[PDB]
């Protein structure tokens, strides 16, 4: 096992990771990111 | 005019600016001139990867 | 008055430029700098054209300038400084080395504009390269990659 | 930084010099 | 050449790490039902039918 520099954050009752990776993946490269859907009204 | 050793001496002086259709860029200076003496350089200033 | 003489360097604004001598600069051309910049790349599946990786050159070129400053000296200075019209007497001697007073106490503040005005210049190009603000935050966030 | 031996020679003869 | 060729091959490898998130990413999102249905659901309800 290793060690490794991420954020750690606890909610409710339980500890959980908080990923918002935009800059180590889907940066400078032509792939849109996922989690900008879109909605119809 | 840039200095450097002839490579090879020339000879027959003969009239040059008479058969002048040969060459591809003919230059007389009368005795000297300021464009001999320049020294425009072009430089690059380092690369980054 | 002693003004205070200011050394760019010990400004704060020294951060933002790297700053090296260069005696032939009045013979170059067009000084060019180079750059390659690779892009990376991930895999998906499905109706996706497959993609590959991708390489950018850009290269910029050097934008001169210059600086100029000025320097009086009246007749009389000159007419004591070229010992011209002398007579040999402790009379003139005095105006001489007021002369001479008037000359360096000037030179020093001339000298002096050059550093001062490294800064302006410095601020004037900052000024001329900088997009505004409300314009270029919106635009580096809404669009994710570009085309 | 100033140019000197085969970077002089280059800007002399053939009109470029490279850091 | 060769230089060109590894550059690129190490970028080509990458992509296959880069890409194994955006398909866990894909198959989570088309996984999860909404939090606005699927908190009344488990809650209204005991148990179902």
């Amino acid at each position: 096992n290793a060690r490794v520099p991420a954020d750690l954050v606890i909610v409710g009752d339980k500890l959980v990771f908080l990923e918002a990776l935009e800059r180590r993946v889907y940066q400078a490269t032509r792939v849109a990111y996922p989690l900008i859907g879109n909605i119809d009204i | 005019p840039a200095g450097i050793i002839p490579t090879g001496n020339v000879l027959s002086t003969i009239e040059v600016c008479a058969h002048r259709c040969i060459f591809d860029f003919f230059k007389q200076i009368r005795s000297d001139d300021n464009s001999l003496y320049s020294a425009q350089f072009d430089i690059l200033l380092g690369t980054y990867c | 008055n002693t003004l205070n003489f200011v050394r760019f360097l010990e400004l704060g604004l020294s951060v933002a430029c790297i700053c090296t001598k260069f005696p032939e600069l009045a013979y170059v051309r067009d000084g060019v700098i180079q750059f390659e910049v690779q892009q990376p790349m991930i895999a998906r599946d499905g109706p996706h054209p497959v993609d590959q990786p991708v390489h950018n050159y850009m290269v910029k070129r050097i934008h001169k300038r210059s600086l100029s400053a000025a320097f009086a000296i009246a007749s009389e200075a000159l007419s004591l400084l070229s010992n011209t019209y002398v007579d040999g007497t402790e009379i003139d001697s005095s105006l001489r080395i007021r002369a001479i007073q008037q000359m360096a106490r000037n030179l020093r503040t001339v000298l002096d504009s050059f550093e001062r005005g490294t800064a302006d210049q410095l601020l004037g190009v900052l000024l001329e390269k900088a997009p505004p603000l409300s314009l270029l935050s919106p635009i580096n966030k809404f669009q994710p990659e570009g085309h | 930084m100033v140019l000197q031996g085969t970077n002089l020679v280059t800007a002399l003869v053939m009109g470029k010099a490279v850091r």
